[PDB]
């Protein structure tokens, strides 16, 4: 029962798994890091058996499939979007021809947790609430997709190692600054995370969602919307950063350096920047965001086409 | 990439068919997304990655997120429908059941007897379906903006609240 | 609108009266479940004259409850406009009146103390005044 | 010790439960603004005040909000007996109509008070009994009968014999 | 039919089943262990995400093609942007995308 074939199989798997693994761990330390800074792994063990042990009560007035399936599509959705992230050479769980659109599926799907959350909780400020936040999410969204699109454009491909090998010279945080811009407001935007935090506390009529979720599938939000950032950071890694190619470390290294340096700036511009307005929210999104990234295509398009000769 | 057609797409055919019968919208919307999602699976056996693509995107992950939106905003609990119930009783259902079937085994039987050497699977990519779609179907991209242009307005003046 | 404001709508007796007493009475836990009962559809029984307010429900008028100390209002919006409110005060009501008639001219201080309780011996200076008034008393400078 | 109604990982569960403890701190009086989560989430209820008759129905509402395990804190002479406020419109102790694991006198406790209510509650959490899951086992649980912490404390506060005079800062 | 692409398909296929496992099994774990005792804006806001998504799309495909489809595909794609953005200034203006009137 011994083939290379079968060797190399086990080894690809061993290195999804692996992969997997260390982003949900990674995201669970990144809960213990935001709690810490505005041992630690016991902590976060002793906060997992509270959860594991404490009862599960779903709303008797509740519908129990809907309010049982918010927490896995928060979680699940950008979890899985890590996927396409190639993090070293040969350390790939999936090397798509799409690609960016999985990651682009992938948020789409990671809507109906907010709106589900929302309607399986029988409350009319929580669903009011649900209603704001993804309004918020669909308005950055709309334009999510185009900031990727001006990298899509440079590097002529829907393939992450496309990109990363695109980016071979040059970043594309230089050529693509503004779809680097656009594409870093949207991710922190989908992920419903600060200054994008809490759209419902701009009215009394209006709570949060993750309100009358207790127990382990508030430890699903919690550690879902972790993930989500370690995801948005490494896909903006490997798309705006060169990815794992550096000079003198191995790539790996040079990978995680670039993803934790960019957890650490998404916690500090938590802990620093303050929450706009709802209405200046949406505002922003819907009358900047996204003609910048139409505009930014255009020109990306046209400087790609002059410089082929 | 015939197992996945296959499983996808008696998984869509059991999701639509529990969304016809269904009496809670979110539920029904629910296998919705469901049967979309199968249906993806089965463009993706088929090699059409653009358009499993686009069916999770956009139609479970924009257009179904917009029936979502209007069935949370109308707040459908049980308005004299779900109580009466009447798309179960045999009397409402049999006729149109029939008159689809009709129409199944007429359209199956044109379906057979076609010539099939079989769909081989090989993988269309966006690059040539963007290709195709800048070059000789230039002015479909270009009316078809003006399509969505005129669902825009045409939604705006009927849907606004005022 | 002539409603109690410190006791509950549904209280029994005027608790400043000389013949009422000023000691707690014994606990009901059924009296207790009847409170909770009557919160539980408090919204759901939500009459509009019985706080002052007027136009209850124009098919776009809210009617909400809210929550320095804590506190209900209730809230009528046009939108997002407020058109009334009635703060709802009384949850903090410790009957310090009443125990000033309990306690000695002495003992009364700390229950100076704990109305305000912020401000402390800012709030024992008009008592201490007041009481140093009908002794008699022109403390000294220090 | 006695107890009112395979081992090592009840233990696990224990210290598991007792340093990772999410506080739902009740406002109601003096004693909250002193000692400065949804109520679903929260595993520790505090309540610091006075339990006036007008919501000492909002008090039990959101205890019975929470989900097993609960333990409540009673700070300040209000929650534990009604204090000074022996008043028609006071419930005498927060223990009247809700169970309390812990007690702390004062008008109000000072802040470390409270850090000594969390460390009582943590043993208190610690040698416990609770059930492991809803269908295997007894489903009961067994507080622990601890020995007061004025009997422990006992021989090292009568061996005070003298203490600084008044008239200094 | 190489053997790299079938182990990464293979790959894929462990990592999306251990994961939805994972959630599924956090869940059925955390449930069973541990004893026991509006306003049309949003409609207006979800339908222009809905039309301006599926004009993303168009815009989708062109960019992953832009070099094939050379100048006349940038001059066809810059008229299809212009329509889109004539639209978004349209819905500003006339208040539909204005939240607080
Ligand atoms: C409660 C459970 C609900 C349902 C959960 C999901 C159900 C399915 C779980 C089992 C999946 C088994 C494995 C599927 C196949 C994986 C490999 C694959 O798709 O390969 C095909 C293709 C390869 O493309 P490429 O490598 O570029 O080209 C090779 C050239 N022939 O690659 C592709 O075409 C990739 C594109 C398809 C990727 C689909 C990924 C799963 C989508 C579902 C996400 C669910 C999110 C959470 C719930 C949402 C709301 C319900
Ligand atoms: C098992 C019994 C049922 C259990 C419950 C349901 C679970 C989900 C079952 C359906 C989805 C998985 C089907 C099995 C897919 C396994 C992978 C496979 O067949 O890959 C082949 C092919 C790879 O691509 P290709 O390169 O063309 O391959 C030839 C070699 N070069 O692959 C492809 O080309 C594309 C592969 C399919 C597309 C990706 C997966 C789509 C998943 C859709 C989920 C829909 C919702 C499911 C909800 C379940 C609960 C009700
Ligand atoms: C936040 C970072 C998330 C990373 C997820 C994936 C982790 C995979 C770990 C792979 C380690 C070995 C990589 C190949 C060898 C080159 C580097 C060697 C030194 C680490
Ligand atoms: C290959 C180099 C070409 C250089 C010249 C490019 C410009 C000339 C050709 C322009 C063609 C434009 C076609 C636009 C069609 C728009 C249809 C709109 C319908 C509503
Ligand atoms: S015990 Fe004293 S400090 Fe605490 S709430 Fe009562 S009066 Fe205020």
């Amino acid at each position: 029962w011994i083939s290379p074939e079968l060797i190399e199989i086990l080894l690809t798997i061993l290195k999804a798994v692996v992969i997997l693994l260390v982003v949900v761990t990674c995201g669970a330390f990144m809960s213990f890091g935001e709690r810490r800074l505005l041992g630690g792994s016991l902590q976060l063990v002793a906060d997992m058996i509270k959860m594991f042990f404490k009862e599960d009560w779903i709303p008797k007035f509740s519908d129990r499939v809907i309010f049982t399936l918010a927490p896995m599509i928060a979680f699940t959705s950008l979890l899985l979007a890590f996927a396409i992230v190639p993090v070293s050479p040969g350390w790939v769980v999936a090397d798509l021809n799409i690609g960016i659109l999985f990651f682009l599926m992938m948020a789409g799907l990671a809507v109906y947790a907010v709106l589900f959350a929302g309607w399986s909780s029988n409350n009319k400020y929580s669903l009011l609430g649900a209603m704001r936040a993804s309004a918020q999410t669909l308005s950055y969204e709309v334009f999510l997709g185009l900031s990727l699109m001006g990298v899509v454009a440079q590097a002529g491909s829907f393939n992450m190692t496309d990109i990363v090998n695109s980016q071979a010279h040059v970043w594309n945080v230089i050529p693509q600054f503004f779809g680097f811009i656009t594409f870093a407001i949207a991710g922190v935007a989908v992920c419903h995370r600060h200054p994008f935090d809490q759209p419902e506390a701009e009215q009394e009529l209006a709570d949060g969602y993750h309100i009358e979720y207790s127990g382990m599938k508030f430890g699903l939000f919690f550690v879902g919307e972790y993930i989500g950032i370690v995801t948005i950071s490494a896909l903006m890694v490997t798309l705006f950063f060169g990815g794992w190619q550096g000079p003198l470390l191995p790539p790996f290294i040079w990978f995680a350096l670039k993803t934790a340096f960019f957890m650490m700036m998404f916690i500090l511009i938590r802990a620093s920047l303050p929450r706009p307005r709802y209405d200046q929210v949406m505002s922003f999104g819907w009358k900047i965001c996204l003609p910048l990234t139409l505009i930014n295509l255009l020109v990306t398009a046209a400087v790609i086409l002059w410089q082929a000769q | 990439m015939e197992f996945a057609f296959y499983i996808c797409g008696l998984i869509a055919i059991l999701a639509t068919l529990r969304v016809i019968t269904h009496t809670n919208p979110v539920h029904a919307l629910l296998y919705l997304i469901i049967s979309l999602l199968a249906i993806s699976g089965v463009f993706f056996s088929l090699g059409a990655y653009f358009a499993g693509a686009l069916e999770i995107i956009v139609y479970a992950g924009a257009i179904m997120v917009l029936f979502v939106f209007v069935v949370m905003m109308l707040n459908l609990g049980g308005s004299e429908i779900e109580q009466e119930r009447q798309w179960l009783k045999p009397q409402v259902w049999i006729g149109p059941a029939i008159l689809s079937a009709i129409m199944l085994v007429v359209i199956v039987y044109a379906i057979l007897g076609v010539n099939d050497q079989g769909i081989d699977g090989t993988p269309i990519s966006a690059k040539a379906v963007g290709i195709t779609l800048f070059g000789p179907y230039v002015l479909a991209v270009e009316l078809a903006s003006m399509l969505l242009l005129a669902g825009l307005v045409v939604a705006f003046h009927v849907g606004r609240e005022e | 609108n002539l409603r109690r404001i410190m006791m509950p709508q549904t209280w029994k007796g005027h608790p400043l009266r000389k013949d009422y007493p000023a000691r707690a009475t014994e606990f009901s836990p059924f009296e207790l479940t009847k409170a909770k009962q009557d919160l539980e559809m408090e919204a759901l029984t939500f009459k509009p004259e019985e706080w002052g307010m007027k136009r209850g429900t124009n098919e776009d008028f809210m009617f909400l409850n809210l929550g320095h100390g804590a506190f209900r209002i209730v809230l009528q919006l046009d939108g997002e406009e407020i058109v009334d409110c009635v703060p709802d005060i009384g949850y903090h009501h410790r009957g310090a009146e009443k125990m000033g008639e309990r306690q000695s001219w002495h003992s009364y201080i700390p229950y100076t103390d704990r109305i305000e309780y912020l401000g402390g011996c800012v709030n024992e200076m008009p008592y201490v005044l007041a009481v140093e008034k009908l002794a008699g008393i022109t403390v000294p400078d220090r | 010790m006695d107890y009112t109604l395979m081992g090592k990982l009840n233990d696990m569960v224990n210290w598991g439960r007792k340093n990772s403890i999410w506080p739902y701190n009740f406002g109601l009086s003096c004693c909250y603004v002193e000692m400065v989560a949804s109520p679903r989430q929260a595993d520790l209820m505090v309540v610091a005040g006075t339990c006036f008759t007008k919501m000492a129905p909002v008090i039990q509402r959101l205890y019975d909000q929470m989900l097993e395990p609960k333990w409540v804190i009673s700070m300040g002479a209000c929650a534990n007996s009604g204090g000074m406020y022996d008043i028609y419109s006071v419930v005498q102790g927060v223990d009247k109509f809700i169970p309390v694991d812990v007690y702390i006198p004062g008008c109000p406790p000072r802040p470390e008070a409270y850090m000594q209510a969390l460390m009582l509650l943590q043993e208190s959490i610690g040698k416990e009994r609770r059930p492991l899951s809803w269908v295997v086992g007894d489903q009961g649980v067994y507080r622990a009968n601890m020995q007061s912490e004025r009997e422990r404390k006992r021989g090292e506060r009568i061996a005070v014999t003298n203490l600084r005079t008044p008239d200094e800062i | 039919t190489s053997t790299e692409v079938i182990a990464h398909h293979w790959a894929f296929a462990i990592f999306l089943i251990v994961a939805i496992g994972l959630c599924c099994l956090m869940l059925v774990g955390g449930w069973f262990l541990g004893g026991r005792a509006l306003s049309a804006k949003f409609y207006l806001v979800a339908m222009f995400f809905v039309i301006f998504d599926v004009e993303a799309l168009y815009l989708f495909a062109w960019s992953t093609s832009i070099r094939e489809s050379g100048w006349v595909g940038f001059v066809e794609a810059a008229i299809f942007i212009f329509v889109l953005l004539a639209g978004l200034v349209y819905l500003v203006r006339i208040g539909a995308l204005d939240w607080t009137p």
